[PDB]
């Protein structure tokens, strides 16, 4: 019915590793980590091919042939009625299925090394519960677990003849495979291919059912566009092999605008740091100070991501759930409400308030005078948002701690306080704030064409673009 | 054409219950085989059929026509297919583990014929007797006792065994009816059965 | 494994070429080398491959928009996807002006490079718009070479002149303003038109200037400086058409008048005030996105069949005839 965790200890790169899953997994990560590990340690438990051949030596943790293989596979088996795979997985099993723990299911491997004949050999088991394992049973090269599952495993004139064995291997899984269930191991699809035909495949791999259960290893963004309720595995590349797992949901709130965070998210799993900016004119400003500092600042992990209109908490809990570092810079606004006049709610506060795991906080009411508007009514706005910044001051120090910046009006206040004696120099205005944010896309690109080298390093090193800072990874300790 | 084809194609793809008025014999065996192999040429899913006798002569020359079969199809006799398939894989879900997985039957030496001291004999001596009534049956009624208490056992035998095939239903007992009905009311098997025209 | 046997490769093949080949003239041919990669390893093998000077002489067949994110004085070829094979080729240069924005050009046409009809919108909001129309109407526009590119604060030539040289369909969709100059009151630049007539070949135009009462400002300097956008529009009218001719949209005042134009009364109904076309320009990133929240169909086929919206059917690639 549908997968739920496998454990694998002491194969070849993982030593004691769990991994929660589901139908439609997508794994990523670096090179040399072990993400063909991961589905030859799924090929060696449900396909025939590879384990009748046995283990070497180098299939073993560290060369070591002294510990247990273990691989176990645990199944969820909830829904016995409407479901037919439940009924093609419970007409094999017939014997070691326990009413009191009919809500679970386990298939196991075991190998222990030999050492005079040079050979693992290996042992497969089910059960329902953890103790009490026994042995799947077979007569000569065949056992019961070949009766249920069907293995293929997909590894690429070019590109058309491709995408003809893709229909070719979904034809024969169409006809010849009714009474089995079907698991497709997909290891690197981008291979030859354009990128409208990654497109394609992802609308078709994420869309339609006739993939139910894959694993998928890929390096390319483009193939994650159309990516829901799916279940993404990331391998760490640090010094211990970390595998972390997200349940990734697109909200029925975000489903008008799902295009543009499945790209925008798609091009971003594939960091190590990410920064979560407003806008093009934060992406301006911050990669001309980015392309002055540190160059290469994308080749060691880091990136860019201009969110908009939204609300971080998706972005948020998916870089977290994989263990990806997330910096947020943003500024606090006071956003007007529709049909009254007054009454403003304090937008960049309850955005990192509901991050935070908050509630959204009143409606602040401030009144001016009716003649008084132009520039006079964006200084009463502006000493407003210095006020707020100032009375809650020991939640800002909270976002502080949790990587959240959040500015006392603007970024283009905290830029006068970098480099506004240079901004006094290239705008030659008594404001140059404020004919910054008259045009601010055709303004910016007027301001970067003209700084220089120190200049960028007056952005870099200020205390209120810590941003930068966080997002290189230069630490003093 | 005509009526002949409209007749085989009115008792060849039927698909429900079937009850055929026929006698004991006269060439009832090769209708018998051609209904199962039909069943097996018309099935493209996992599902199973099963095969009830009461001889072993009638089962080793049922399994000579047909020959090799992959589908996991049961052909024998009814202690065989209750000893098998519901006795055996489920006595130590449904009544615990010191109950012992593995026996044999030796009605030679027990002619005990009570249900209580059936089961203290199963539970302290481990061998099952017989009943002084020739008109009993203490293994379906341990079958059915299991089928009741197991809930394993439905789901195996829903998700696999799809038609049960009957031979000679003349001389049975009302446990096995019983047994039968149990299976055709709640757990969606089609019954299969032969019989007689009048006593024999 | 993979991947860092390829890049040992690489290396190992540099070694031979520095070492051995001292005598030689060194042609590279590269075919794929994305394939089995990642994609810090391709931004890093693209800046090896545009920046270092080991590698003067190469051909490159790649299917990576994010293997040409560094690219500089180099020929961009282009295999044409249509009934006789066509190459197209183009000389592939950044110019000095453009050299502090290069890294999101490169980027952004990176992407572009690989698809056959391109929309270049102006930000984001565009884009949300446009994300939201083009998946309630034709939602496999990207699977048939159709491309959105945001281009900001930039005068359309280099997107224009590198698109154009390779046989790839662009369209703009624009609007005209008015910006003030540095150090002047009173006289606006005309940027959108001055835009568009640099694109079709033309000089700039003069400084018009437009004189207001100081107490009159806030909304009704906006409807002064909208009338003013509108006899701008109406006096240059065989300059609109001749840009209609060569596939630039020019708007009369905003995307939102000509949104307003096709679905006002949806948007009189969604935001319930008397003037919607303010209340989106008070904040364009959080408006728009709580505009297409309201949306459905029969909104997006009124956007989508309008006569101010035919750059997306320019786009889609849809025709009467
Ligand atoms: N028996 C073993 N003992 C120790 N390390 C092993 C053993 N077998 C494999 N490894 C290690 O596991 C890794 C194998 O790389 P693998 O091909 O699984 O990576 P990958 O993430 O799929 O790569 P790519 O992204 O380049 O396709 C290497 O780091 C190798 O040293
Ligand atoms: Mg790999
Ligand atoms: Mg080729």
């Amino acid at each position: 019915m549908k997968f739920s965790n496998i454990t694998i200890k002491n194969f070849r790169n993982f030593e004691k590793v769990n991994i929660n899953l589901d139908n439609k997994n997508v794994i990523f990560g670096m090179n040399d980590i072990g993400k063909t590990n991961f589905l030859y340690a799924l090929r060696f438990l449900l396909d025939k091919e590879i384990r009748k051949f046995g283990f070497n030596k180098s299939d073993y943790h560290k060369h070591d042939t002294s510990k247990k293989i273990e691989i176990i596979l645990t199944l969820d088996l909830s829904n016995y009625e409407k479901d037919e795979d439940t009924k093609k997985l419970i007409s094999v099993v017939k014997g070691a299925r326990t009413s009191a723990n009919a809500d679970v299911f386990y298939i196991a491997l075991e190998s222990k090394y030999d050492d005079k004949e040079l050979y693992g050999n290996i042992i497969l088991k089910w059960g329902s519960e953890l103790d009490n394992l026994i042995d799947i049973p077979g007569r000569g090269n065949i056992n019961a677990l070949d009766n249920v599952f069907k293995v293929i495993y997909i590894n690429p004139g070019d590109g058309r003849r491709k995408m003809l064995s893709y229909s070719i291997y979904n034809y024969l899984a169409k006809k010849k495979y009714e009474d089995k269930i079907v698991i497709y191991l997909i290891e690197e699809p981008e291979i030859s291919l354009h990128r409208s035909m990654q497109i394609a495949l992802s609308k078709q791999l994420f869309e339609q059912s006739t993939y139910k259960y894959f694993f998928l290893s890929t390096h390319s963004p483009e193939l994650l566009y159309e990516m829901d309720n799916t279940r993404l595995i990331r391998v760490h590349s640090t010094e211990k092999v970390v595998c972390s797992s997200h349940m990734y949901n697109v909200e029925e709130a975000y489903g008008s605008v799902k295009k543009k965070l499945n790209k925008a998210l798609s091009s971003a799993l594939f960091a190590e740091r990410v920064l979560l900016i407003e806008g093009p004119s934060e992406k301006i400003l911050f990669e001309k100070v980015l392309d002055e500092v540190e160059p290469e600042y994308e080749l060691n992990g880091g990136f860019l991501l201009e969110v908009g209109g939204t609300y971080f908490n998706h972005y948020v809990c998916t870089l977290n759930d994989l263990g990806i570092t997330h910096i947020i810079k943003t500024d606090n606004d006071l956003k007007s409400k529709k049909g009254k006049k007054g009454v403003y709610e304090l937008l960049g506060l309850n955005r990192c308030l509901n991050l935070l795991g908050r509630e959204n906080l009143d409606e602040i009411t401030i009144d001016i005078p009716e003649d008084i508007k132009g520039k006079k009514k964006k200084e009463r706005l502006n000493e407003r948002k210095k006020e707020i910044f100032k009375q809650y001051k020991n939640e800002v120090g909270e976002f502080l701690g949790e990587r959240i910046y959040l500015s006392e009006i603007d970024l283009e206040n905290d830029l006068y306080s970098a480099i506004g004696e240079s901004m006094k120099r290239i705008f030659e205005n008594e404001d140059p704030v404020h004919y910054l944010q008259k045009s601010k896309l055709f303004n910016m690109v007027e301001l970067v064409n003209n700084l220089s080298t120190k200049d960028c390093f007056d952005v870099f090193e200020h205390e209120k673009f810590a941003c930068l800072k966080e997002l290189v990874g230069s630490d003093r300790g | 054409m005509i009526e002949d084809e409209m007749s085989r194609e009115q008792i060849i793809k039927d698909g429900g219950n079937i009850l055929v008025t026929a006698g004991a014999g006269s060439g009832k065996t090769t209708i018998l085989v051609s209904k199962i192999e039909a069943d097996l040429k018309e099935n493209k899913t996992h599902y199973s059929i099963a095969a009830v006798t009461f001889t072993n002569k009638a089962a080793k020359e049922i399994e000579g026509r047909l020959g090799y079969s992959s589908r996991g199809n049961f052909i024998g006799t009814n202690d065989g297919f209750v000893e098998s398939e519901i006795i055996r894989p489920f006595i130590k879900d449904a009544f615990g583990n010191d109950y012992p997985d593995n026996f044999t039957a030796e009605y030679f030496d027990n002619q005990f014929a009570s249900y209580d001291k059936g089961l203290q004999v199963l539970k302290y001596q481990n061998i099952l007797g017989t009943y002084s009534n020739p008109k009993k049956n203490f293994k379906f009624q341990l079958a059915l006792d299991i089928l009741k208490k197991s809930l394993v056992a439905r789901q195996y035998i829903f998700s696999k065994y799809f038609k049960i095939f009957i031979d000679e239903y003349q001389d049975s007992d009302k446990d096995m009816h019983n047994l039968f009905m149990y299976l055709k009311d709640q757990l969606k098997i089609k019954l299969f059965i032969v019989g007689d025209p009048k006593q024999s």
